[PDB]
């Protein structure tokens, strides 16, 4: 093929995966820090009560 | 009562003995010591619930309760027996007064809020930042008896207003100034947020001049 | 009889008078229609309407610091000692009909002022209308700016307030205080005395409503009228040289434009003014010195030099039994702004050499040079006034304060290099997306060539075709390129009955017929004086 | 690869186009070869 | 019958060439180059965290 | 729309709960959103005006 | 779009027998009954690839043989008008902008931040649909 | 095809022949394109020493200082890297 | 400049030739709304779990749903399904302004679905039932308002949809987005028969 089927929608998918990775790392520069629950981000240790 | 303060004992020895040390002594470096803290620290701090705490940083933040008002009784009373300090105020009934804090005066807590309180939440209680990864909360979340113990004790990096500074009468106004300055509408439009020149700035930047561009646009010809 | 009536006015005014000449000159002189050249009216008519709620506003203030105990109507500041500035601003916003909305629209006319003034002045430096000639235009419109910006902070300070006391306390009192030989001197001259000497607002006043108001009055003047006689400049076109306008006369079209644009500025004041909330002076209660909030902002104009101050490190000096506070180093600071920002022109004409009578525009691409550092400068003034909200941006967003102020310090020489970096290559890429696109045609979709399976884009030349497939690649003559066929006459014919219901086929072949006409009659005319003019 | 990935497009008759484009001779052995595994 | 090529090819490329085409880039190829880039370049900063 | 909209802005001027309400109080509702109004409709009166004059 | 459609319908087939057995033993041979949740994200993923396989069918049937699918098709059966593939665009990356204006405002609880974020994104949203169609400025 | 081409007659007045030539900055002719590199290296050695500098302060933070040393370090290493590159013929 | 180098009157055309080939937009299109039926495939898988550890009263005492409230939304979304579907039909053929004229009150009735929501949640509020108060409220104010946000998306589609036609000549690659737009209204629709039949029937 020469191009993808929707290759402005490939362009924002690169976009959305740049600028929602880095929105994720944010969470360092913020006092507090990241996400203290593990990638697996178990539901109770989640809510606004733990890791707040 | 000694059912409370059995319950208390119960919910603490599950819930803080591993960062308040059983015998209320604190765990050092992890949490500091409930001895005279009292009734008033207890209600205020896990009402708001920022005391189920799970990170040790800046600030403890809020967040929702995880106990109901009698539980928070409970602990409260369990940690008054233990230290003695403060006591949340109460109403005839014996639930915690709400409505009776809120002081006659209002222009005389406004005062008060300023010297005092606006020092470092805001001019109407929206909230402020501090020095290394700490702030001022909004006080619109709080209610009359929570804004009345958290001035009756510092919570974190606070000032701590005694009755003897703040004569419970003063801290009636106070409450009475933050709820009213809270629950009262804008006059004049969308207050955004509650600071002026900045929410002002954005507004302005995004809404009129944007509008005045797109208008220019479209009067004008693309060259 | 409005006709005889007109033509009987007429007749009286070149009786008294004889201006038919000068008023034929005035309605036959041409404007460019250009957007981007609508931004200084945006400005002119935010002063306009700045000056007509000023007046009002005026009619129903009292300057004074007289100390008064309210006995107003808003009921949570009574009894409380305040100036009769505060007394009489909160008897605008409350016991004055209308008057909160008054204020509230002048606020944010204020504010859209300062706003458009430095979009103008953005226009102005990226499309280099200040080089040769209308250089001394943009100076006076950096005086315009510098005054406008004191302007505001003298206005939304003129109501004694918790805020806008606690901003002078600081920039006009320490910063004045502060100058090493005469600091202390100036302070007692302007404020009479101490910092709350019983002076400072109405000597504001003055300044406010006359003084400034009437050098700013008189500097838009300036502007206007050489604008005026100093023919507008223009962006490269099909017909547009270095000694001609083209556009469109100002009785017909441009007035009626001007005009318009004028009335929607205002709409989008009022409907601001009463939507969004400005300056709730009610809230923020009556200066005291012992009393203070957390915000403490200036206006966004302002909010760049309070962001100077609030991120230079802290650098003090003290010679012989003296000191020499960090408040010199923003005054310093300050006065180099504004000194490269009036001298810029000058700046620009010693550095590159080029004192030619400049009419044409050029695109900001086609200077990447002027360009990358005119979004240095863009980049410096925003990460300063973000510097300055840095207590409300560590409050909302999460960030600890000593982080942002320390972010704000590094980035201020870290930011302006990434930006004038990025721009100036910026700027290069755009050149050579003009040029491809000059060689290369308009780009389209793709076609799968019969034979063998190339792929390709089936571009469409904007020049004369070559004998064989590709074009004759044209020269670049600084004026925006068509990059999508979509712009160009491809796929630009709906139906055009309604939006619900169509009209007769005979109706809507008359009507498409006769603007592909004018569309060619008016590409036929650019394209004859074009030749005319080069030919 | 040229913009739009291709100036040709080889006959495609298996997984290996390339294979077969660059080494025609192959193009009877990768079928003699391919069922005996 | 010989060709006149470059001795070597062009190494990097004229100044601003690609930074408008990652802005408005819509060829796979580079968004895929793009995609290997800024995906490395979290590879390096997650495998940072790892270290410590 | 735009003389409709002055029309608008000089009724509502003329005759709205205009005033300071002093808290939770019946009125306040309205003078809330009174200035807004006087905003809203002056901004509507003079933008629809522009605009058919842009027309 | 035979293979196309077919590989839908395989999946549909394994999909649906997943979720039928899995609600079975979890409504028996569970702790608690049926979960719930696995059965409801196993039925509605069977519906997921159903619905893309239906359509592929209805493609495949309403389509004749392409040369794509056409084994001995040559190059130039295929060649000729390919359709319109956008070219160069900058909306992209303001659309992903904007949503991440909306998703930090949706994170750090601020109204303010996710209305001008979805205003950001219908804006941005416009500007890539209208990006091909918006005809020459009229004056 | 509804476009016209576009005839400029800018008046010009540095000749531009020396310094950028159009093959590195297509509109060289049109604008001010050439930044001289001296100016951007010193610049760039400023802002290093500035943010060195910056560690001087009434701050009892180290982080800070750290974070200075690290962006100050790595401008002087691509200004470092700028100049060795130009001085060698930009190689390596 | 002779004429064009590339011989077609529409700047954008159809991304493929649909007449012999399948639609790229519409195949998109499926996939994506096959992947938001996995969206609300975990909004479902919420509300049962929540359905599942409800003590017997799934709709607790605070809580009552308003049928008559909730019978007229759904048979309005369906009416708007179908005269999207003849708004399809004038997009397959040139009718530029009967699509516009279907999709316009396609657009109205699925404005008034979302007002009749907005409706029936004051309603709910107003009787204790909310997002904080109850996991039914919770999981039914998900369900519905994620689903009500879905509609407010097909809403925007339609009037930008509009726009664009408004702007550029009817062509197939026009009537292909109309396609696909009344698809997505088409899914959001059967989504919503669904969430009726659980919330409300099968509750
Ligand atoms: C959950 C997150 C929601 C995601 C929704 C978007 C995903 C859809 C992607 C697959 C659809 C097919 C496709 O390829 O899209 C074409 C197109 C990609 O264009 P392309 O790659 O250049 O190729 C040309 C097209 O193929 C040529 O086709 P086209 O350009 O003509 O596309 C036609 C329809 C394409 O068909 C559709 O996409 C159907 C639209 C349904 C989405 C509705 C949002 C539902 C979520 C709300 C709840 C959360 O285009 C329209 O005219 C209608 C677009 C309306 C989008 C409205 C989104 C607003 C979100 C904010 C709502 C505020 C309420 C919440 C508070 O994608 C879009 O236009 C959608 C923009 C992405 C929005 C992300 C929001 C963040
Ligand atoms: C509140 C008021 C309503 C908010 C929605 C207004 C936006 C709709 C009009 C946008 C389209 C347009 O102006 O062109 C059509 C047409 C312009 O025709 P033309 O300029 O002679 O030729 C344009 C060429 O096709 C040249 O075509 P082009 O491809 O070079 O670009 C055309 C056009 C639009 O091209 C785009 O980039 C499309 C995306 C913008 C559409 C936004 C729709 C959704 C907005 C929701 C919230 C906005 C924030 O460029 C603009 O962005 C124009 C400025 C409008 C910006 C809208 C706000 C951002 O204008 C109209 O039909 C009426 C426009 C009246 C002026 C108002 C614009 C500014 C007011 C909105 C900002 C207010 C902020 C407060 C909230
Ligand atoms: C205040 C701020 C608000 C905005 C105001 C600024 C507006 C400025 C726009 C200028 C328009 C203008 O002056 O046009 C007038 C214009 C005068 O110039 P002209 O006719 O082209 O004469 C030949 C050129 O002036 C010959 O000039 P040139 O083209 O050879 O170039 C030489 C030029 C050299 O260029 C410059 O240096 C010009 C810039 C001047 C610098 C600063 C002067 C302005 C200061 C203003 C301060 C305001 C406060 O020098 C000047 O022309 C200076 C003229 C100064 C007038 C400035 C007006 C303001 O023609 C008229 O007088 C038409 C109006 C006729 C009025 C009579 C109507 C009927 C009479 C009824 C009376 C009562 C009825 C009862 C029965
Ligand atoms: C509660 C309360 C008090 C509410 C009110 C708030 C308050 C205090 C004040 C605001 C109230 C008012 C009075 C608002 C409206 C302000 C106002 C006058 C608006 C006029 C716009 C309007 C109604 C247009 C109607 C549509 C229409 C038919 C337009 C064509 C006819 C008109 C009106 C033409 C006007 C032309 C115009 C803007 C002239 C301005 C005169 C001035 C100062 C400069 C002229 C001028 C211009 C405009 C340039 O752009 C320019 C550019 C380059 C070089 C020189 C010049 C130059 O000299
Ligand atoms: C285009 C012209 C139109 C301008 C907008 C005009 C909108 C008019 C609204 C209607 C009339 C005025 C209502 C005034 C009643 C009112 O004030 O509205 C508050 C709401 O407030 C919020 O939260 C915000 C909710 C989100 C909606 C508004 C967002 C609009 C923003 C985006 C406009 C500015 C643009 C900025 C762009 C940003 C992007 C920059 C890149 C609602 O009460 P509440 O929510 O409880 O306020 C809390 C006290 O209670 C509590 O104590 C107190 O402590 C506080 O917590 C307080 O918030
Ligand atoms: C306009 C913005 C763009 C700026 C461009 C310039 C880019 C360069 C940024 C320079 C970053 C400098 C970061 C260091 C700053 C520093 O030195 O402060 C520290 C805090 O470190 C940190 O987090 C570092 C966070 C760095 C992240 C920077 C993120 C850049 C973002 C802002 C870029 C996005 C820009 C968005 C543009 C929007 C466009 C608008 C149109 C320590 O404070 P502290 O909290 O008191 O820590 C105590 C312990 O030390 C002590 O042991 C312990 O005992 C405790 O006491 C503890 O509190
Ligand atoms: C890739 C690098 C990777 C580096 C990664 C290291 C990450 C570990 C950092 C913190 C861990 C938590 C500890 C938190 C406590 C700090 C540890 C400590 O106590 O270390 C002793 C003193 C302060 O003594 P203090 O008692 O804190 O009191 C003081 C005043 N009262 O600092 C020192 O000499 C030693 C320095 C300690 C940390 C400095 C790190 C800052 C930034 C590094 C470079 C940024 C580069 C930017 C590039 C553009
Ligand atoms: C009160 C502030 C200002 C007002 C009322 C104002 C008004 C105007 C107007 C209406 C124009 C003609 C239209 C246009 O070029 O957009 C103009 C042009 C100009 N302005 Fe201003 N502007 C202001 C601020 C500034 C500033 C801060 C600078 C710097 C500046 C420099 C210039 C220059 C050099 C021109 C000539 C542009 C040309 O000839 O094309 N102005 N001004
Ligand atoms: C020339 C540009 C001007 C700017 C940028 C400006 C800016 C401002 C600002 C921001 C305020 C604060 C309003 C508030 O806080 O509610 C203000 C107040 C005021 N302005 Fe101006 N103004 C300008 C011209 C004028 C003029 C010409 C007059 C008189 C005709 C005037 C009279 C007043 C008065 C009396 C006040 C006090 C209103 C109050 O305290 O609420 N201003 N000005």
């Amino acid at each position: 093929a020469p191009d993808v089927a929707f290759p402005r929608l490939n362009a924002l998918s690169f976009w959305l995966f740049l600028f929602g990775a880095l929105i994720a790392i944010a969470g360092f520069i913020t006092p507090g820090g990241a996400a203290d629950f593990g990638w697996t981000a178990y539901s109770p240790l989640t809510d606004a009560i733990h890791s707040p | 009562q000694s059912a409370l303060l059995r319950t208390g004992k119960q919910l603490f020895e599950t819930s803080c003995v591993s960062c308040h040390g059983a015998n209320l002594q604190g765990v050092p470096d992890r949490g500091p010591s409930l001895i005279g803290t009292g009734e008033a620290a207890v209600y205020f701090q896990v009402s708001t619930g920022r005391m189920p705490a799970m990170r040790g940083e800046a600030q403890a933040p809020s967040k929702p309760p995880h106990f109901d008002e009698s539980q928070i009784d409970a602990l409260g009373a369990y940690v008054q027996a233990n230290g003695g300090g403060p006591t949340v105020p109460r109403d005839d009934h014996g639930a915690v007064a709400q409505e009776s804090l809120i002081g006659g005066d209002v222009a005389r807590g406004g005062d008060l809020f300023r010297l005092n309180c606006a020092s470092c939440h805001n001019f109407t209680g929206k909230g402020g930042a501090l020095s290394s990864g700490k702030y001022a909360p909004d006080l619109g979340d709080a209610n009359p008896a929570q804004i009345y113990t958290a001035m009756l004790t510092g919570p974190q990096n606070m000032p701590k207003f005694s009755d003897r500074q703040l004569t419970p009468d003063e801290k009636r106004d106070i409450v009475a100034y933050v709820r009213e300055s809270a629950e009262t509408p804008s006059y004049g439009g969308y207050g955004l947020g509650g600071f002026g020149p900045a929410p002002e700035g954005m507004a302005m930047w995004i809404i009129g001049m944007v509008a005045a561009i797109g208008v220019a646009m479209w009067i004008g010809s693309r060259a | 009889d409005f006709a005889k009536l007109a033509a009987a006015q007429g007749d009286a005014i070149d009786s008294r008078y004889h201006p038919s000449a000068a008023v034929r000159r005035q309605l036959n002189k041409v404007f460019p229609t250009h957007w981007s050249f609508l931004l200084g009216e945006i400005a002119l008519y935010s002063f306009i309407i700045l000056l007509l709620t000023g007046v009002w506003l005026t009619l129903f203030f009292d300057p004074s610091m007289a100390h008064v105990t309210y006995d107003g109507v808003y009921q949570p500041l009574r009894g409380v000692q305040m100036s009769r500035a505060y007394e009489t601003a909160l008897d605008i916003s409350f016991e004055v009909r209308g008057g909160l909305f008054v204020r509230q629209v002048h606020h944010w006319a204020a504010l859209m002022f300062a706003a458009s003034i430095m979009v103008h002045l953005a226009r102005i430096f990226f499309t280099g209308a200040f080089r040769r000639p209308r250089e001394a235009n943009w100076v006076i419109g950096s005086l315009l700016l510098i005054l406008a910006m004191f302007e505001g902070f003298f206005g939304y300070s003129l109501p004694d307030d918790l805020l806008s006391g606690t901003g002078i306390r600081a920039a006009l009192s320490g910063i004045t205080m502060g100058i090493p030989v005469i600091g202390t001197w100036m302070h007692w001259a302007l404020f009479g005395g101490d910092f709350p000497g019983e002076i400072l607002i109405p000597r504001l006043y003055a300044l406010h409503i006359l003084l400034i108001p009437g050098i700013i009055l008189a500097l838009i003047g300036a502007h206007l009228a050489l604008v005026w006689f100093q023919k507008h400049t223009q962006f490269p076109g099909p017909g547009r040289t270095e000694t001609n306008v083209v556009g469109v006369r100002v009785m017909p079209v441009f007035a009626v434009k001007s005009g318009a644009f004028f009335a929607m500025i205002t709409g989008v004041l009022g409907l601001m003014g009463g939507l969004l909330t400005i300056n709730p002076i009610w809230n923020l209660g009556p200066y005291k010195p012992s009393q203070v909030s957390a915000g403490s902002q200036p206006d966004f104009y302002m909010m760049w030099t309070d962001g100077l101050i609030r991120l230079w490190p802290a650098w003090e000096f003290y010679p012989f039994g003296h000191t020499i506070p960090q408040g010199v180093w923003v005054a310093v600071g300050m006065g180099l702004v504004f000194a490269l920002l009036i001298a810029y022109p000058f700046i620009e004409k010693k550095v590159t050499g080029d004192d030619a009578h400049h009419n044409l525009l050029q695109r900001p691409r086609d200077v990447p040079v002027r360009t990358a550092i005119g979004s240095m400068a863009i980049a410096l003034y925003l990460l300063l006034t973000f510097a300055c909200m840095n207590d409300i941006i560590a409050l909302k967003f999460h960030i600890s304060l000593n982080a942002t102020t320390w972010i704000g310090r590094i980035g201020m020489v870290v930011l302006p290099a990434i930006v004038y970096f990025v721009a100036y290559r910026w700027a290069i890429s755009l050149q050579r997306s003009d040029r491809e696109v000059l060689e290369h045609g308009v780009e389209t979709g793709i076609i799968k060539r019969l034979p063998h399976g190339a792929y390709v884009e089936l571009h469409q030349p904007l020049g004369p075709v070559d004998e064989h497939g590709h074009p004759i690649p044209l020269e670049y003559a600084g004026a925006p390129l068509p990059k999508r066929m979509n712009k160009l006459g491809s796929g630009g014919a709906p139906g055009t009955g309604s939006f619900l219901f169509p009209d007769p086929a005979v109706e809507h072949e008359a009507l498409t017929e006769a603007a592909h006409a004018s569309e060619h009659k008016s590409l036929t005319a650019l394209k004859e004086h074009q030749d005319r003019i080069h030919g | 690869p040229p913009r739009h990935n291709f100036t040709e497009l080889p006959r495609i008759r298996s997984e290996r186009p390339a294979f077969e484009l660059h080494y025609p001779h192959m193009v009877e052995r990768m079928r003699a070869e391919a069922h005996v595994g | 019958e010989l060709e006149a090529r470059r001795p070597f090819p062009e190494r990097m490329g004229p100044k601003g060439n690609l930074i408008y085409k990652l802005i408005t880039t819509t060829d796979h190829k580079l968004i895929g180059i793009m995609y290997c880039v800024v995906c490395f370049a979290f590879f390096l900063v997650g495998g940072l965290m790892a270290l410590f | 729309l735009g003389g409709l909209s002055g029309l608008a802005l000089l009724l509502v001027f003329l005759f709205w709960p205009w005033e300071y309400q002093p808290f939770g109080s019946e009125g306040e509702f309205l003078y809330s959103l009174a200035t807004p109004l006087y905003g809203l409709t002056f901004g509507l009166s003079i933008l629809s005006i522009g605009i058919g004059a842009v027309l | 779009m035979h293979i196309e459609a077919r590989l839908f319908e395989i999946l549909t087939a394994f999909f649906a027998l997943a979720a039928v057995v899995y609600a079975v033993l979890t409504a028996m041979f569970a702790t608690g009954g049926v979960e719930w949740a696995g059965t409801t994200a196993l039925v509605l993923t069977t519906g997921l690839t159903l619905i893309t396989g239906t359509f592929f069918r209805f493609v495949a049937r309403r389509l004749d043989t392409r040369p794509e699918d056409y084994e001995d098709a040559e190059i130039s059966d295929g060649a000729g008008e390919l359709g319109f593939f956008a070219p160069h665009s900058w909306w992209p990356i303001l659309i992903s902008l904007s949503f991440s204006t909306a998703a930090v405002g949706a994170a750090l609880w601020l109204p303010w931040l996710i209305a001008a974020g979805v205003a950001f994104v219908i804006t941005s949203v416009c500007g890539l649909v209208f990006e091909y169609y918006w005809g020459p400025e009229k004056h | 095809m509804s476009s016209t081409q576009d005839r400029s007659q800018l008046d010009p007045e540095v000749e531009r022949h020396t310094g950028v030539d159009v093959e590195d900055v297509p509109s060289a002719e049109w604008g001010w394109s050439h930044m001289p590199i001296g100016v951007m290296h010193i610049g760039g050695l400023l802002s290093a020493a500035f943010l060195l500098v910056m560690m001087r302060g009434n701050h009892v933070g180290h982080v800070e200082d750290w974070f200075l040393i690290g962006f100050a370090a790595v401008i002087v290493a691509l200004v470092g890297r700028n100049w060795w590159l130009r001085r060698r013929g930009w190689i390596r | 400049m002779t004429s064009a180098v590339g011989t077609s009157g529409t700047a954008i055309t159809s991304r493929v030739h649909s007449l012999n080939r399948p639609n790229m937009v519409s195949v998109g299109t499926i996939v994506w709304l096959s992947s938001e039926l996995m969206f609300f495939a975990g909004l479902f898988a919420m509300y049962f779990t929540a359905r599942a550890q409800a003590g017997g009263a799934w709709p607790p005492e605070p809580t009552e749903l308003n049928l008559a409230l909730a019978v007229p939304v759904t048979l309005v979304l369906i009416a708007s399904s179908f005269t999207c579907q003849m708004g399809v039909f004038a997009a397959e053929r040139g009718d530029v302004f009967g699509l516009r004229r279907w999709y316009v009150i396609t657009f109205l009735m699925g404005l008034f679905f979302v007002l009749g929501q907005g409706y029936e949640y004051i309603h709910l509020v107003e009787h204790g039932t909310t997002i904080p108060g109850s996991a039914y409220g919770s999981v039914f104010y998900l369900a519905t308002g994620f689903h009500g946000l879905h509609v407010i998306g097909g809403l925007v589609a339609f009037v930008l949809l509009l726009a664009r036609t408004k702007m550029s000549k009817f062509t197939p690659a026009q009537a292909t987005a109309a396609i696909v737009v009344s698809y997505y209204w088409h899914f959001v629709d059967i989504v919503w028969i669904a969430l009726f039949a659980t919330i409300y029937f099968v509750r």
